[PDB]
RNA sequence: UUGACCUCGGAUCAGGUAGGAGGACCCGCUGAACUUAAGCAUAUCAAUAAGCGGAGGAAAAGAAACCAACAGGGAUUGCCCUAGUAACGGCGAGUGAAGCGGCAACAGCUCAAAUUUGAAAGCUGGCUUCGGCCCGCGUUGUAAUUUGGAGAGGAUGCUUUGGGCGAGGCUCCUUCUGAGUUCCCUGGAACGGGACGCCACAGAGGGUGAGAGCCCCGUAUAGUUGGAAGCCAAGCCUGUGUAAAGCUCCUUCGACGAGUCGAGUAGUUUGGGAAUGCUGCUCAAAAUGGGAGGUAAAUUUCUUCUAAAGCUAAAUACCGGCCAGAGACCGAUAGCGCACAAGUAGAGUGAUCGAAAGAUGAAAAGCACUUUGAAAAGAGGGUUAAAUAGCACGUGAAAUUGUUGAAAGGGAAGCGCUUGUGACCAGACUUGCGCCCGGCGGAUCAUCCGGUGUUCUCACCGGUGCACUCCGCCGGGCUCAGGCCAG
RNA sequence: GGGACCGAGGACCGCGCUCUGCAAGGAUGCUGGCGUAAUGGUCACCAGCGACCCGUCUUGAAACACGGACCAAGGAGUCAAGGUUUUGCGCGAGUGUUUGGGUGUAAAACCCGCACGCGUAAGGUGAGAGCUUCGGCGCAUCAUCGACC
RNA sequence: UGAGCCCGGGUCGAACGGCCUCUAGUGCAGAUCUUGGUGGUAGUAGCAAAUACUUCAAUGAGAACUUGAAGGACCGAAGUGGGGAAAGGUUCCAUGUGAACAGCGGUUGGACAUGGGUUAGUCGAUCCUAAGCCAUAGGGAAGUUCCGUUUCAAAGGGGCACU
RNA sequence: AAACUUUCAACAACGGAUCUCUUGGUUCUGGCAUCGAUGAAGAACGCAGCGAAAUGCGAUAAGUAAUGUGAAUUGCAGAAUUCCGUGAAUCAUCGAAUCUUUGAACG
């Protein structure tokens, strides 16, 4: 139950928010689930998603079925998956939106600032964690 | 209502205002009520565990039950049975129970020093000069003219000359 | 009884517990900045003035000079001590005089004062 | 709004004009001008007696009887057939007016919510925490669309003491769903008797129980209810032998023979 | 001839400031009528609406020329009662306070009147190497001291201090912090059902292809990363001047606001001709003075305050400003006129008036290709769970209309009672119970023994029972009861 | 002697008689066909009989007059203050917490100081409900004579 | 009995109901009611006068009102002619479309769409003042502002000089 | 018999009711006090590769500087980013700037 004066329980204001939030807003929200190996090699357990990512698909009409992230596009709340896609009526292939909480990562897109995030994320779950136990 | 449907058409952002207060409601520093408030209590339970008297005047309401914070004549003179022209000006010549209680009061009675002013430079070449021709004779050194020039009188001259060491 | 308007001059108190939320958080500041002293002034005792209340007393406004006199307390220090001062008040009796010199005794007796600095 | 409805410029047309003396809105150059106003049949016109703030919202109710109310809700929680009446699944609990060990309720072993559920489940309060779990679903109306969304049902009342329990007992329950927390000096009735229905399932604490007498005892202005009869049960009551001893002989039987 | 002072001017002189907007609340000015009542007139609406001027986060008011008559209270503001009382009203319509008392919040001060006269000690500029240099204002008075429940001056003896750094702290923003996408079924998609678990100071809320605490954002508590400005502040550097301050005593002093009070008069206003206040005109003060009350008490005795100069936070108001949180509210003819490129389209010379209009689908996957057609489109085909969702798009009523099916109809139709014809339908029954035989096949026949439970005399298990006793099936026979219409 | 309509009730009880039983406080027995659209029902039409177009308004009543093209949605005795009658509830010579104050899981709930609002600080004669030890006691209230302010 | 309640079949796609209390913007045939939609009337009234049209050919799916040629009529310099002022504002020109408008139609159009088009020392404005108006000096007015226009305003120019 | 008028049904039309939804309104509560000659409120004209309105901005014109975040924008087209980096973004914050004509509007 809520206890901060300053959240709102309101339905209205939340989806307003979601719905109208910006880009890095928008990046916070399609943060996606690290893989098993991913998380207790990192002590994470979600990430946001990034175009270099390679994602497993585990929800959906494409049950369980791998690929490298193509575009995280933003703007609807879908991400674009490598070789996921249908055809038109043409033929030409057009990707299909796949949501991030849908896909489960696999391999990670390694740099300096995500490498920061990943250490940032599991200090916090460290500390927490001793905190608890002693 | 029209500058409210501007803002929520345009797409500048929303100046959230932080809850700021002009006042803090807690004590906050290095001291005693500091350290020892709760500040997921109340007023009159804070100084319930200090021992203090929040509030000096009538009881407006009932008060919780541990609440402890809401306070011969030959003359024939009413004013005999209450004694102990001029009186100390600047303090008060004042005469089991709560830790924040006993330390405010080990606070309170603990010695001070007092930085005792002292007699300027020219002030003591003049009392200097005063001893130096009248000795010890204060009557004298107050009817000096050319050594006394504010006249000054004699009992001055020899609470100074006390202060200064010339007796 | 509504000859004139009230509809545009009528009030409801819907905030009557925020108001009381709002003092109460209004002697908390107060106490939070004068932490270790009491959130008011001592007061006197004054007999009320008409015949229908002067079987009773409350309290008034602030002590009188002769009165802080008698009890020892200096009327330069009495408000920065606490205390407050009505120099408009009269005693015009012994019996006002005793009660209040006797109330500022009972509040040096307890009181606790720290040395300046 | 007090402006709803009023916000326009209109007057009726006349007497001998074949329409009906209705304010009509001036202008000529928009569906709006012509139609009705004003009134509470016209679109977009006013309300028949605006809503008012001063509705009187509020019900001011005799302490005294506040005070009746929450003792015979209590009486009401005490007797058995009664939870089970109001809803409350209790079938594997003993001593209907539980009292757990204050010494087993006090402090962080209460505090963390897993060891106050296990609690719950040894002294038999599982079957109602598992009633409310699966009674979670969605409401029917606007509800949904004004922050009401889902209701359930109401399980147990944890009734403890804030100088001797300790208050941290709320926060290790305060979390499971149904379960509520109260301190014995002061007891709600909305919580007693949930929609004036009588009977929900109380535990109790040892100091809880002190407390009880002792605040009912320092309640001012008000004393325990003397009930307008001594025995309620009228078996025994109209069976006893001093009634039937005195009574006439009857003068027929349940269901009598038609003569004629 | 020259030089000062006074007064009045110039400058695109040096440096500043006002205008307008907003006006929810606030301070003033100005100022109605509709309405109600009454022979009539005053009154009421209302000291309101409209108009004009002026501020703020609050404004305004405010530290008694007050209230009282008591044992007195003690600046202002607001709430409760006082009280629909006093009072004024053809004692109509009616109008209509305040003292006391309970509470919230409380805080007190600055001048003018005195000569610093052993010393204009005061201040604006602009030139600076930032240290002090000049120009000036000002004696027709700028500092210090004092402001009438006071004060000054002397004497006297105690008691009082001033600056500059400043770790650190508080407030607010930010970083980070729990647990299933385990198995089966339906489904286009589980967030649904079932099974087994986990977290919970977190089961608020939202998103995700259907109802998700454990998929994601967040949500609870403690901490933790960096930043912002305000205030407090442990300590540490210094301090100075015969500098300032409080009290005491007294063979010395003690200045308190004028075209203002007041008197007459006109208007306005108030519950208030001791005029309730205000304004205009005429006259125009006082010093053991002035103002307001008390009082038959024997004379105007007594009581209580100092007006005509000024400042001041808090409790108080708020349809406006920056936000935030909520609701037994409304749910696209509702809710603001506006859920939409709404104060928009449009109308009026103009002041102004002012609408209608939301929803495909999970995802455009918004129909490739073939054919007819000038084309619009149609027909195949295709996407989709669905085209009985094709951007004339959720669901898709009635009024009204077309096609097909059946029927009726010699100057109205429609409606009630009762048949008949045709079409189309809901029920009811499908056998149940009990005895006589045989075949069986099994397990809980009676009684007794131990334990347990209970209504303390009833049961339940386990043993005993050994199958002319129990319990189910089959192949038969008979009894009773079974639906509709009838004799 | 012939015909028509009806069969309410559901162990016994009662009144009776013509009493091994009965026509006596309400129908049983025997039998047949069918067991399905057969009975029954709903629609449409025919047939015989019946049958002014609704509302408003006026009047003693009619007539006149007025409104009515159809459908969907909207649409009209509400809220507040002050009085007053009755019903329910609590306390009761008292009653009213919610001005305000104290807690709080925080507009909830719980508790309360001093005021304040409103109210409060003797019989006789005869009946009489209800009790009685059947000798009489005597509610409320009433009529009269009373007593007091 | 009734207001109504319950089920089946079809459509549909995301929430809803029974029971006990609480609460109210709670029940419609009318109000010449409000908003919207839809009928009969009804393919009915009706689509004017300016005398007038005709043949061939061309474009086009389609030609009475689109074009070329030929006839037959008309405005008759006080024009049915050629340019302006005011107002409008791209309507001008070329190409394309035929959804809507042009009381019929259209290949046409002042329609819709896409591009293009207005060149000045000598033309007009720009300069001057006319009737009249505004500011300034003053003076009214509670004030927004009013009077006032040369007024009892220190109001405008120019020159000379061995410094 | 058909046609026509009328009744009922099936399907198809017109129309947008019902049900469901809601980045909206309405009411209440809480913290805070901030327009303008350093040129406001308002009005106008410009600015995008392809934009009319809305929105943003002002010839530095759907914007520049700085700080933070950390890999986009998106209808299309073209460039990016080396990703082991002073760095994408119709991102956020925001202390520096640019800021056309008017409008208290001031040669």
């Amino acid at each position: 139950m809520k206890v901060r004066p300053t959240v709102s329980s309101s339905r209205r204001k939340a989806r307003k928010a979601h719905f109208s939030a910006p880009s890095s807003v928008r990046r916070v929200i399609m943060s996606a689930p690290l893989s098993k190996e991913l998380r207790e090699k990192y002590n994470v357990r979600s990430i946001p998603i990034r175009k270099g990512d390679e994602v497993q698909i585990v929800r959906g009409a494409h049950k369980d079925k791998e690929g490298k992230v193509t575009s995280v596009y933003r703007l609807k709340y879908v991400i674009h998956v490598e070789r996921v896609t249908r055809e038109k009526a043409t033929g030409q292939t057009v990707p299909i939106g796949i949501h991030p909480s849908n896909v489960v990562i696999t391999k990670l897109h390694l740099d300096k600032d995500r490498e920061n995030i990943l250490a940032r994320i599991k200090a916090g779950r460290e500390q927490v964690a001793k905190a608890k136990g002693k | 209502r029209e500058l409210q449907k501007r803002k929520r058409r345009s797409s500048r952002p929303t100046i959230r205002m932080p809850n700021r207060r002009k006042k803090a409601l807690n004590p906050a520093g290095n001291n005693i009520i500091a350290k020892s408030w709760n500040k997921k209590e109340t007023l009159s339970q804070n100084y319930t565990r200090f021992g203090l008297v929040a509030k000096l005047g009538k009881a407006t309401g009932g008060t919780a039950p541990g609440n402890k914070a809401l306070l011969s004549e030959s003359d024939a003179v009413p004013q005999q049975q209450q004694q102990e022209n001029h009186i100390r000006q600047h303090d008060l010549e004042l005469e089991s129970k709560p830790e924040v209680l006993r330390a405010l009061e080990r606070e309170a009675t603990r010695p001070v020093e007092k930085t005792v002013r002292h007699q300027s430079e020219r002030e003591r070449e003049w009392l200097q000069r005063l001893v130096d021709k009248h000795g010890d004779d204060v009557a004298a050194m107050a009817r000096d003219r050319k050594l006394n020039p504010y006249q000054q009188t004699a009992s001055d001259i020899k609470r100074r000359l006390k202060k200064a060491g010339l007796l | 009884h509504f000859r004139k308007h009230w509809q545009r001059r009528v009030r409801c108190h819907f905030d009557q517990p925020g108001k009381k939320v709002t003092r109460r958080l209004a002697r908390r500041a107060k106490a939070a900045a004068l932490a270790p002293r009491p959130v008011d002034k001592l007061r006197p005792i004054v007999r009320c003035p008409t015949v229908k209340y002067n079987r009773r007393t409350r309290l008034g406004r602030g002590f009188t000079l002769e009165e802080l006199k008698a009890a020892g307390i200096p009327r330069l220090l009495a408000p920065t001590i606490g205390i407050a001062v009505d120099h408009r008040r009269k005693n015009l009796s012994e019996e006002s005089l005793a009660a209040n010199v006797q109330r500022l005794k009972d509040y040096k007796a307890r009181l606790i004062l720290f040395p300046r600095k | 709004s007090e402006k709803a409805g009023h916000q326009t410029s209109a007057e009726s047309w006349g007497t001998g004009r074949a329409v009906a003396r209705i304010p009509r809105v001036s202008g000529g150059g928009t569906h709006r001008a012509g139609q009705g106003a004003f009134g509470n049949m016209c679109r977009s016109g006013r309300m028949f007696a605006p809503t008012k703030i001063w509705r009187k919202w509020h019900v001011k109710i005799n302490q005294g009887q506040k005070r009746f109310a929450t003792a015979s809700a209590l009486a009401a929680s005490a007797v058995a057939p009664l939870l089970m009446a109001r809803g409350h699944q209790v079938s594997t609990v003993p001593e209907v007016p539980l009292v757990v060990d204050s010494a087993a309720v006090a402090g962080d072993a209460v505090a963390k919510t897993a060891a106050a559920y296990k609690l719950l489940k040894a002294i038999g309060a599982g079957p109602d925490v598992e009633k409310v779990k699966k009674s979670k679903k969605l409401r029917a109306g606007k509800g949904k669309m004004r922050g009401r969304r889902h209701r359930q049902r109401r399980g147990p009342l944890i009734v403890y003491s804030p100088e001797h329990d300790g208050k941290e007992l709320v926060k290790g329950f305060r979390n499971i769903p149904g379960v509520e927390t109260c301190p014995v000096d002061a007891l709600n009735l909305l919580q007693l008797a949930p929609g004036g229905h009588l009977g929900r399932f109380i535990v109790w604490t040892s100091a809880a129980i002190k407390q009880l007498d002792a605040v009912y005892e320092s309640k001012k202005g008000f004393f325990l209810p003397a009930n307008i009869v001594s025995q309620a049960d009228l078996s025994r009551l109209i069976n006893s032998t001093e009634i039937q001893s005195v009574l006439r002989a009857p003068k027929g039987e349940a269901r009598t023979k038609r003569a004629c």
